[PDB]
């Protein structure tokens, strides 16, 4: 999944 | 026997009758009765069976015996108590004497514009279900001309849509939301003025729809999202919206949402916040963070949609961005 | 919100066809009996708004010759139209063990001619009229269903240009995307006429990509056959490339061949039966 943060 | 105007004064009557207390027998049914084949009367003096519409006798006498009596409200403020093809007829009435011009006047646009709670009657419409899809057509006309569109966008009132599509009754809901896009897209100059004044608050309460329980209101609000950023008009509402974090994060996780066709939607929002030249600070920050992350999600990205050029071109266009900082 | 499964009950898949299927069903709340369609937004994508469309249509009509609306559910991706029960089946289920004579067939035309003559005068089209779409009712009633595609027209954009049916049924002016109005309801009852003499439509035999060059350069169709000519030239009336000098679906039922014989309706539980017992055969 994506980087935050 | 066939009356010019007596039969407006017949239907001001009867709708007198139907909403005093009881009543019911005889003469309730009577009333009830009456109101409808005068709708019909009324009906066929602007259409006209088989023999043209008398642009005179009819219309003129009508239209003015309509404004003079206060009848348009009378039949928008009891709208409820009238019969289903009733209902019909109402609607089709106030449609037909709305489009009405003489010259380059349209005379009920200027009727309403003093008798501005008609708008008003018909919006708050949405709350009663015998009536809400009737009002919703007879609203939506209204709504073709600016001079009313402008009334109801401007009003606090129309921030009501945000729990009108989103009522429990699919199909009403529905409907708000046809009336609430046509609002926002139909009179690009008007609603660009609203939305760069509004912003803060409108979008506030615009991104509680991108998050709703309700899948066609949150396919269907992010679809219209898409439509309002990327339109010419909006040129300033679209840079404000690209250059907060927050929003970018939201698109990003609507990218890999449950539905296919909600992602695709995130996908036409998304697209812009990296074809924009003038990024700003954390815009960067969360793509070059995110970069090939990015570069292998649009690659493997609803590959299955090659009936569609411009898609598969625009995929190209975004991994050519995201790996070009 | 408001969740179906739990206020409405779904039996026995009563048929499934494009958008989605159909269950028959009760109302919990009332217990009425109900059929039940159930779309997939998600898989659909006709588009989503045109789709609702169906919806609209449907839910202005009040005629007992279009099948009646209830109303409609979300559940989560899954749309249920819930909309009147019809017993009886199709009118193309009621033809497959075998013909069927002229009183019949004219009584049929007649009951679909009421409901084509609601429907344009307030000017909405059907668009897909065909024996598979005209439901009956356990009690033999008539009435219209599908649509579906069913257009709406204003009082601008009177005219329609757009490019919907089933291939055989269609209107030579439909499948050029000409101009076309309510008189294309008219067309395809024609060679719904025929389809039900002949059991099946003019060119069945053909591939839809033959019949849509067909349709529009060649001569209407006609009834071949032991077949009176009261229909021969009722058929004829209606199969005229022409649209404008077809009839309207008031004076078609002034027609000739709809008089004999205008038989009432439950004269047709005999249909049901008869296809009740070929079925179980
Ligand atoms: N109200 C109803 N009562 C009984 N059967 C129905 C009803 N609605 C649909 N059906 C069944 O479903 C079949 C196809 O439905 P239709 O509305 O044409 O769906 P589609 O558009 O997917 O073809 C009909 O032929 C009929 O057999
Ligand atoms: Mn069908």
């Amino acid at each position: 999944d994506w980087i935050f943060e | 026997m066939a009356s010019p105007a007596d039969i407006v004064k017949n239907l001001k009557e009867s709708m007198a009758v139907l909403e005093k207390q009881d009543i019911s027998d005889k003469k309730a049914e009577k009333a009830t009765e009456e109101v409808s084949k005068n709708l019909v009367a009324m009906k066929e003096i602007l259409y006209g069976t088989n023999e043209k519409e008398p642009q005179t006798e009819a219309v003129a006498q009508l239209a003015q015996e309509l404004y003079n009596s206060g009848l348009l409200s009378t039949l928008v403020a009891d709208l409820q108590l009238i019969d289903f093809e009733g209902k019909k007829d109402v609607a089709q009435i106030f449609n037909n004497i709305l489009r009405r011009q003489i010259g380059t006047r349209t005379p009920t646009v200027e009727y309403i514009c003093t008798q501005q709670n008609i708008l008003f009657m018909l919006l708050k419409g949405y709350e009663s279900p015998e009536i809400a899809l009737n009002c919703g057509i007879m609203l939506r006309e209204c709504i073709r001309h600016e001079p009313l569109a402008k009334i109801i966008l401007w009003s606090e009132q129309f921030y009501d849509f945000f729990r009108y599509v989103e009522m429990s009754t699919f199909d009403i809901a529905s409907d708000a939301f046809a009336t609430f896009k046509d609002l926002l897209t139909r009179h690009k100059l008007l609603s660009a003025e609203f939305l760069e004044q509004h912003y803060d608050r409108f979008f506030s309460e615009y991104e509680k729809l991108l998050h709703s329980e309700n899948y066609v209101t949150k396919r269907q609000s992010l679809k219209l999202l898409g439509e309002l950023l990327l339109d010419r008009h909006n040129f300033t509402i679209m840079t404000k919206y690209i250059s907060k974090p927050e929003n970018l994060k939201l698109m990003m996780n609507l990218l890999r949402d449950k539905s296919r066709n909600i992602q695709f939607e995130a996908f036409h929002v998304f697209k812009v916040f990296v074809a924009n030249p003038n990024k700003t600070q954390p815009i960067l920050d969360i793509l070059l963070k995110n970069q090939a992350k990015l570069i292998e999600f649009l690659s493997k990205f609803q590959n299955d949609r090659t009936e569609d050029e411009q898609f598969n071109d625009e995929k190209t266009y975004l991994v050519k961005q995201i790996r070009d900082l | 919100m408001a969740d179906p499964e739990e206020l409405f009950t779904k039996l026995e898949k009563i048929g499934k066809g494009s958008f989605g299927e159909v269950f028959k069903g009760i109302d919990n709340r009332t217990q009425k009996v109900v059929a039940i369609k159930i779309i997939d937004l998600e898989e659909a994508e006709d588009e989503i708004e045109d789709i609702q469309q169906e919806i609209t249509v449907l839910s202005q009509c009040d005629s007992p010759y279009v099948t009646k609306y209830y109303g409609s559910y979300l559940k989560d991706t899954k749309l249920w139209i819930i909309m009147e029960y019809l017993g009886g089946g199709s009118a193309l289920d009621l033809l497959e063990p075998g013909p069927l004579d002229e009183t019949q067939i004219a009584t049929i035309l007649r009951e679909i001619l009421k409901g084509l003559d609601y429907l344009h005068s307030e000017k909405k089209i059907h668009r897909d009229i065909k024996a598979a779409n005209v439901l009956l009712s356990e009690h033999g009633e008539v009435k219209l269903a599908d649509f579906g595609v069913a257009g709406q027209l204003t009082d601008t954009q009177i005219k329609r240009n757009e490019f919907v049916g089933t291939p055989f049924w269609m209107a030579p002016e439909v499948i050029k995307q000409s101009a076309y109005d309510s008189k294309a309801d008219i067309w395809s009852l024609g060679i719904t006429a025929i389809e039900l003499a002949r059991g099946e439509p003019p060119h069945s035999e053909l591939h839809p990509m033959k019949v849509l060059f067909l349709i529009p350069k060649n001569n209407p169709p006609t009834l071949e056959g032991n077949y009176s000519k009261p229909l021969k030239e009722f058929v004829e009336a209606c199969l005229n490339k022409e649209p404008s000098f077809r009839p309207t679906a008031k004076e078609l039922l002034k027609h000739k061949f709809i008089l004999r014989n205008a038989k009432k309706t439950s004269y047709l539980t005999e249909l049901i039966d008869r296809y009740k017992r070929w079925k179980a055969e």
